[PDB]
């Protein structure tokens, strides 16, 4: 962690990049789906009496 | 602490699989029965030192079947060995541990 | 000095715990890890370093005037971001919000 | 992030053999993707050039012990992925 | 159908003209890129990378599965959607 | 005689080996209990796979959303600094939505879903007394924002879309069961949708029911509807 | 056992098996094991016998009948023929 000095520059560049991407990732979800499951199923109490 | 970054969560996932298992073998019936017994007993005997478990394994193995045996532990690795048939052993145990035992050529 | 302060600024964000800096020698020292987690540190460092090596090889093979900048990958339960450098590598781990 | 450095400390073979193993492992890791075919490539190349039987164990962690003949042992690792190689015959 | 509608939608927009579907065997399927050599090399390299990504995820955790990847570069961008039966790859170019 | 062998040892290999053992043990137990008691898919099938359309939806949504990278950032994370000094208020425009299918008509309704923060229903109709015609209902989501470059508007796609014989200006989500949506018609009737059914495209996907004159249809256009907080009976 | 060549009685096959196994269990030097076999076999049933020890080789010898045997264990091969 001592040997040289562009350690700081490298971590700064990489870290600002990772910061903005994790920032926007945390901002809003990107992979959900509306109503992924659960169309109702009814067999005994049928919707008709035929 | 909870969730990722903790070994305990992965261990909880892989916990209830604590008994030996394998299905790939050609080597003779009494002799892989004895081999599986000796390796599981050595695993139970030595928990800290995989080296010392390998010691105890290979000492019984070669004292009871002559010289020219080899054996390696692991929980992640790969291998490729030339060998004579009826002599290859490759077992899983603990849910994450693998073993091979074989004859030199 | 201020590098740990920047790291804690990063960790202030919701739903994040884990940052790894990897050098050329493969020694993974920069971590939000407790005592027990050297094994997982070695895990992530070695595997992601190999992945980044192959990724950058693929990039310079597919084009000689392009240079890889960033990578993420998903699971059903997790998120992980990785960023390469000419000498170093950064890995951060993020958790899915409901 | 450019390449991987060599770490060698246990050796029973001359420096030419050690170096030959070094560039063999470098070529294998560079060109190939999986430790499967890395080990396969290094084993077949060494068997072709210097006669059977070579045996190699490639991995992430393992504890090994083998019986090897004269001048048949080396301990050379690149990064945190590791390779052991020996004569047995 | 709706598949065709969404596909033409993804294709028609500028700076995005490339979509390839790769089967389990690695043989290319219905595609839009023109150059055969470019298509072949793209498919081969990206499927190799996707297999390594599945390697990574499964090695980190056995009960955790993977469906996503992308590559971000200084001029190009790669969309990778792996699946048990196919792999969908999309090409993006920045201005 | 001699032979060679190679194998790989890794976590998913141990895991799925043990798992397959679990399934085959369960199968053997089931077979014992029963005895005691008594090629690759074609390219057409790959194209027709539901996983394929899932992947297409996700990937088009992502390419749109990383086209729109900065505007989401100033949507959610922007803070006005001048307001600390200046006293009165200000506004900032964020996004615009329109489709090519709803041209020459007005947009009069907005409803919000309780379970999802980023979904809203959009009802179309005309308040001109002479331009009455058919009506449309659509469902827009904040997952699919599009850049509004000046002198070039680009339309977006509703996730859910339905059409109906008359203009609609009524939208009522049921508050706790987040799928039932009631709406009305200019001609004097009402109909209800349950947009859980939108997964299946196998038919035209009608509404549940619509009122008839024998059922009690109203004689004038209707624009206001509201559910009741009850689950024993739907009212 | 891997026993395919024999001009022995069954008892001779047997005690040959035990003497060879016990020699192998003791020693690893071919001189030492062949020494044990020849001297002990001579002790038991008189001159003149000869055993041959080797992992790979070729031999073509002469003997009286009921005085020849050939057998294996693992990677060692034993001839046993009478002459003299």
């Amino acid at each position: 962690e001592r040997e040289e000095s562009y350690l700081s520059s490298c971590r700064r560049l990489i870290q600002q990049c990772t910061d903005k991407y994790v920032k926007q990732n945390n901002a809003i979800d990107i992979y959900g789906t509306y109503f992924p499951e659960g169309p109702p199923v009814e067999d005994e109490s049928l919707g008709t009496a035929s | 602490p909870d969730g990722p970054c903790n070994i305990d969560t992965i261990r909880q996932y892989v916990t209830p699989l604590n008994y030996p298992l394998e299905k790939m073998s050609d080597m003779a019936e009494e002799m892989r029965a004895e081999c599986k017994e000796i390796v599981v007993n050595a695993i139970e005997k030595h928990e800290d030192s995989y080296e010392l478990a390998a010691r105890h394994i290979k000492e019984q193995m070669d004292k009871k079947y002559g010289p020219s045996w080899h054996c390696v532990m692991g929980e992640g690795f790969g291998f490729e060995i030339s060998y004579e048939m009826k002599h290859l052993m490759y077992m899983f145990h603990k849910g994450y541990v693998a073993i091979v035992v074989f004859k030199g050529l | 000095g201020d590098i740990e302060e920047l790291l804690k600024q990063i960790t202030n964000h919701p739903g994040v715990q884990g940052i790894i800096i990897v050098n050329t020698d493969g020694i993974p020292i920069r971590h939000t890890f407790q005592e027990h987690s050297r094994l997982l540190a070695v895990q992530y460092s070695a595997l992601f370093q190999s992945l980044a090596m192959k990724a950058r090889n693929a990039v310079l093979e597919i084009d000689n005037n392009n240079e890889l900048l960033f990578l993420r990958v998903r699971t059903k339960k997790h998120e992980v971001l990785v960023a390469p450098d000419t000498k170093y590598l950064l890995i951060v781990i993020q958790q899915v919000e409901s | 992030s450019t390449d991987r450095k060599a770490i060698i400390k246990n050796a029973d073979m001359p420096e030419d053999m050690q170096s030959d193993a070094v560039e063999v492992a470098l070529q294998a890791l560079e060109k190939f993707n999986i430790e499967k075919d890395i080990a396969a490539y290094i084993k077949k190349e060494f068997d072709k050039k210097y006669q059977p039987t070579w045996h190699c164990i490639v991995g992430r962690n393992f504890g090994s012990y083998v019986t090897h003949e004269t001048h048949s042992f080396l301990y050379f690792y690149f990064g945190q992925v590791a390779i052991l190689l020996f004569k047995s015959g | 159908s709706e598949i065709e509608e969404s596909f033409q939608r993804i294709s028609q927009r500028p700076n995005v003209t490339g979509i390839i579907v790769v089967n389990n065997e690695g043989t290319p399927i219905r595609s839009t890129i023109e150059d055969t050599a470019t298509q072949n090399q793209y498919a081969h390299l990206i499927t190799a990378l996707a297999a390594k990504a599945r390697h990574c995820v499964r090695d980190l955790d056995p009960t955790n599965d993977i469906c996503f990847l992308r590559i971000r570069s200084k001029k190009n961008e790669i969309m990778v959607a792996p699946d048990k039966d196919f792999t969908l790859i999309v090409i993006q170019r920045f201005s | 005689p001699s032979a060679t062998f190679s194998a790989m040892a890794t976590a998913w290999e141990i895991y799925d080996a043990y798992e397959e053992d679990r399934i085959q043990t369960e199968k053997s137990a089931a077979a014992v209990q029963k005895k005691t008691t008594s090629g690759a898919k074609t390219a057409e099938e790959v194209l027709s796979s539901a996983a394929y359309k899932h992947s297409l939806k996700i990937i088009e949504r992502m390419v749109n959303q990383n086209d729109c990278h900065d505007i989401i950032e100033d949507f959610k994370y922007w803070e006005d600094e001048s307001d600390l000094y200046k006293e009165d208020g200000n506004l900032l425009p964020l996004w615009q939505f329109f489709t090519n299918k709803v041209k020459h008509r007005a947009v009069t309704s907005i409803a919000l879903n309780n379970r999802y923060k980023d979904l809203f229903a959009v009802g179309f109709g005309s308040y001109d007394f002479q331009r009455q015609g058919k009506g449309a209902i659509h469902c827009f989501t904040l997952k699919n924002t599009v850049p509004t470059v000046p002198n070039s508007p680009l339309p977006a796609h509703p996730e859910m879309s339905f059409t109906v014989s008359s203009g609609v200006m009524c939208l009522s989500f049921h508050p706790v069961e987040t799928s039932l949506l009631a709406c009305g018609l200019y001609d004097g009737s009402v109909c209800v949708f349950d947009l859980r059914m939108h997964d299946k495209p196998k038919e035209e996907a009608k509404q549940i029911c619509q009122a008839t004159v024998r059922s009690g249809k109203h004689t004038e256009p209707v624009w206001e509807v509201q559910w009741c907080r009850s689950t024993v009976d739907l009212r």
